[PDB]
């Protein structure tokens, strides 16, 4: 029983999970054996070692597979009735419109990101269908409902953004080891990825800090261990200190030789390997990431993976290498990879826990009490008042909320004769304002268009200052994302003091 | 000293709870009795959290109209074992784990038996049995822990005895702490009489009386309340609370008639979530890190309330 008008909905129902996960397979799981027959399963990645430890659904005969596909199979085995239909994709596709969504009566969220996150928020309150989001990390979860009108959105109180660097310490003056790994992630890219002005490995001649006056190389060089070595450990550090204005109440770096270099408890990788097994690793993991690049073909780019060995042990070895050269202590892969990665620790329990709170709340949500629906958190120790799980009511559509409101507006500052229409598309609508295709025009006479949807329209716009549009204090701009059916109001104010490595800021931003 | 597969399997727990807490978990053998709804979710939890084996005990065989809502337990299996009718789902979650079937009533083992477990987890078992391998559990220091799920309701009890653990809390100091666990059967046996218990029972969650209803009527049926005999069993629940809340001198009101429709069968997300808490207390205990719930866990998913009490003291 359930009982019936509860039943039935739940078996005709078609019911939609983003993410196969911690959560999106115990998910899948209290789905089918609560009663739902329709299920619809995204997810972009392929199934991983470490993944199994919490993910029940995959085993290691299925390690290299779709995370999507191989659920679908797995839940079949207990429960072959099961109408799943598994998508190996990205949620963020615009295959996945305001119309796909509006065929479900309730969606779920077991993902990693913001990103993804905020997409869905929109896409549902688009479709006005029921969202329960949720999360977990470590011994903590929590689960609530969203209901456009009804309840708050997944960004009527945003959460804090991660501690981000500027580009001039990261290239001149690193102090803490996050700069080192920082840097060594901004050199794969540059090396073997996507190329981006803002991760620069180079000392930026360009840091007020002090006074003054690559992908290129490396592939010619065909990507010499000892060639990029010594220029990114001896030329650059010593080229660093020409500026000699940087150092003069700071210990400065100290140039390092390949030559000179190889002439010199718990888990393997938490040990501190010395200097000269990082220069050795470094070599290494490069003649790996050298191949791969090339099997995949010319023009072809690497995308950094935390999961990759070699990807891992470049960024391992690049990083210690960096932060000897500034006298701190070198860290172990297995710390590297933690901040590198941003990963977050999990287990099998905390994640079984939550699928299930997710289900009770859907049960509501289907039964039409979405009122007796609420916040549920998952603490690690009982409060003062004996509590474990802790549930608190939902709050009501937040109208400050810049996207849930019914007129969405913003008011931002930055230098109008600085920025550019790409850092305006890429930095603020898409980045800040996680917009995925927007259309951007200004508000005037002929409705200046500034940014296209459409490939290949606005891409001469991109590095023109906004100002030669006529941009200006007190110039309004729209911003629309016709797939998350977004529409959102950008007040401009023009500001020349804004502070020291800031493009742009929100007006009541924290 | 744990293997390069190992080291990679658990990585993502290792960085949660240590190397070392893993190492102490890899050690353990943990026996668990009843593979229904709640001892699934459990068998699948530990067996995913790498302990060193885990003995699946159940005598009862799959009964129509059961194999469809046990994940472990295949669709053609209506008559088999439980156990058994597990075991091969069971032991693909993690081939590290020595996942081992026994298919003897509970209730007729010796006590040599359980001095192979480290830990050892009952589910639905009377109130008899609980006591039972509770006390022997004592006796022979072995980690003891029982659970149940019944309709929209659930709860955990652990018995760990004198229970040492490290907790980290300040480079980060591990602090060693010690807490003491008393007896299932004085948990049980709580008197409402004295002064300083009037003073708590006003505290406590009324999930407490509705376990020891519950238990009365696992006694007196050798089964738990059923939705086929709804009415009927209703009808008795009502019954035994008027019986069992007057024979503790409390007022048979505290527990809303309503109470009977709320707690009947075994709901996949209920078992999820106190399968998720009771497994996460037998792997603290096992690995002897962070402070174990001391020693009632009470959950309503009625309201999403998850309580921990003291009872017993
Ligand atoms: N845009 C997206 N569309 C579809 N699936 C996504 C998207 N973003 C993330 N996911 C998926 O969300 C899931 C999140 O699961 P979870 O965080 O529990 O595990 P994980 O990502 O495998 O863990 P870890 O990152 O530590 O390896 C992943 O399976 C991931 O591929
Ligand atoms: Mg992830
Ligand atoms: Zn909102």
């Amino acid at each position: 029983g359930l009982p019936r008008e509860l039943a039935e909905a739940v078996a005709g129902g078609r019911v939609l999970v983003v993410g196969a996960g911690g959560i999106g397979c115990e998910l899948l799981k209290n789905l089918v054996l609560t009663g739902f027959s329709h299920i619809d399963l995204i997810d972009l990645d392929t199934i991983d070692v470490s993944n199994l430890n919490r993910q029940f659904l995959f085993q290691k005969k299925h390690v290299g597979r779709s995370k999507a596909q191989v659920a679908k199979e797995s839940v079949l085995q207990f429960y072959p009735k099961a109408n799943i239909v598994a998508y190996h994709d990205s949620i963020m596709n615009p295959d996945y419109n305001v119309e796909f969504f509006r065929q479900f009566i309730l969606v779920m969220n077991a993902l990693d990101n913001r990103a993804a996150r905020n997409h869905v928020n929109r896409m549902c309150l688009a479709a006005d269908v029921p969202l329960i989001e949720s999360g977990t990390a470590g011994y903590l979860g929590q689960v609530t409902t969203i209901k456009k009108g009804v309840t708050e959105c997944y960004e009527c109180h945003p959460k804090p953004t991660q501690r981000t660097f500027p580009g001039a310490t990261i290239r001149n003056t690193p102090s803490e080891p996050i700069h080192c790994i920082v840097w060594a992630k901004y050199l794969f890219n540059q090396l073997f990825g996507e190329e981006d002005a803002d991760q620069e490995v180079s000392p930026d001649r360009a840091d007020p800090e002090a006074a003054w006056e690559t992908k290129e190389w490396a592939k010619s060089t065909g990507y010499d261990p000892v060639k990029l070595f010594t220029k990114l450990f001896k030329d650059d550090i010593r080229y660093l200190l020409t500026m000699d204005k940087l150092w003069r109440k700071r210990k400065p770096p100290v140039p390092l030789d390949w030559a000179e270099v190889q002439s010199q408890l718990g888990l393997k990788d938490q040990q501190v390997l010395d200097v000269k097994s990082y220069a050795r690793l470094f070599s290494k993991s490069i003649e790996t990431l050298r191949v791969h690049l090339a099997e995949k073909g010319d023009g072809a780019e690497l995308i950094w993976d935390k999961d990759d060995p070699s990807a891992m042990d470049f960024v391992t070895s690049a990083a210690n290498l960096r932060m000897h050269i500034f006298s701190m202590n070198m860290k172990s892969r297995f710390d590297i990879k933690s901040m590198a990665g941003n990963i977050i620790p999990a287990i099998a329990t905390t994640n079984a826990v939550i699928a299930g709170l997710i289900v009770l709340e859907g049960l509501k949500i289907l039964s039409g009490k979405i009122d007796q629906c609420r916040t549920i958190f998952l603490n690690k120790q009982p409060n003062p008042r004996k509590k474990l799980l802790v549930p608190c009511a939902l709050d009501p559509p937040n109208p400050n909320c810049y996207v849930c409101a019914s007129k969405p507006e913003v008011t931002v500052r930055l230098n109008v004769h600085k920025v550019t229409v790409l850092t305006l598309q890429d930095k603020i609508v898409k980045e800040k304002f996680a917009m995925v295709a927007p259309d951007v025009q200004i508000e005037d006479g002929k409705g200046t268009i500034l940014i296209s949807s459409e490939e290949g329209e606005t891409e001469a716009n991109n590095h023109k200052k906004l100002s030669e549009f006529g941009i200006r204090n007190g110039s309004r701009l729209q911003a629309d994302d016709f797939l998350q059916d977004y529409t959102l109001l950008i007040n401009i104010l023009h500001s020349e003091d804004l502070g020291k490595d800031v493009e742009f800021e929100v007006v009541g931003d924290a | 000293g744990i293997s390069e597969e190992e080291a990679a399997q658990y990585d993502r727990q290792i960085r949660l709870w240590g190397l070392e807490a893993q190492k102490r978990l890899r050690a353990s053998r943990v026996l668990l009795v009843g593979l229904k709804g709640l001892g699934a979710e459990i068998a699948k939890n530990l067996i995913l959290a790498g302990v060193k084996g885990l003995t699946m005990l159940d005598h009862e065989q799959v009964t129509p109209e059961d194999p469809g809502a046990q994940f472990l337990i295949r669709t053609g299996s209506v008559g088999r074992n439980r156990a058994e009718a597990s075991l091969e789902r069971a032991q693909n979650l993690n081939p590290m784990v020595d996942v081992k079937v026994d298919t003897e009533d509970i209730e007729k083992k010796p006590e040599s038996f359980f001095t192979q477990f480290d830990a050892v987890c009952l589910t639905c078992c009377s109130r008899d049995v609980i006591v039972k391998v509770d006390q022997i559990c004592h006796k022979n220091s072995i980690k003891f822990f029982t659970g149940d799920v019944f309709g929209y309701h659930g709860y955990t009890f652990a018995n760990l005895g004198e229970h040492e653990f490290v907790e980290e809390k300040t480079e980060t100091t591990m602090v060693k702490k010690k807490v003491v666990f008393c007896p299932v059967k004085e948990a049980l046996e709580v008197d409402w009489s004295s002064e300083k218990a009037k003073a708590a029972l006003k505290r406590t969650t009324s999930d407490y009386f509705l376990l020891q209803v519950l238990l009365k009527f696992r006694t007196d049926k050798g089964r738990d309340p059923s939705s086929d005999t709804y009415e009927e069993d209703s009808e008795l629940l009502l019954q035994i609370r008027n019986d069992v809340l007057d024979s503790l001198g409390i007022s048979p009101d505290l527990l809303p008639e309503d109470f009977v429709r709320y707690c009947f069968s075994e709901m996949a997300p209920v078992c999820a979530v106190v399968g998720g808490i009771l497994a996460q207390e037998i792997v603290k205990a096992l690995s002897q890190r962070d402070p174990p719930h001391n020693n009632f866990f009470f959950f309503d998913g009625m309201k999403g309330n998850g309580i921990v009490e003291c009872l017993g003291p």
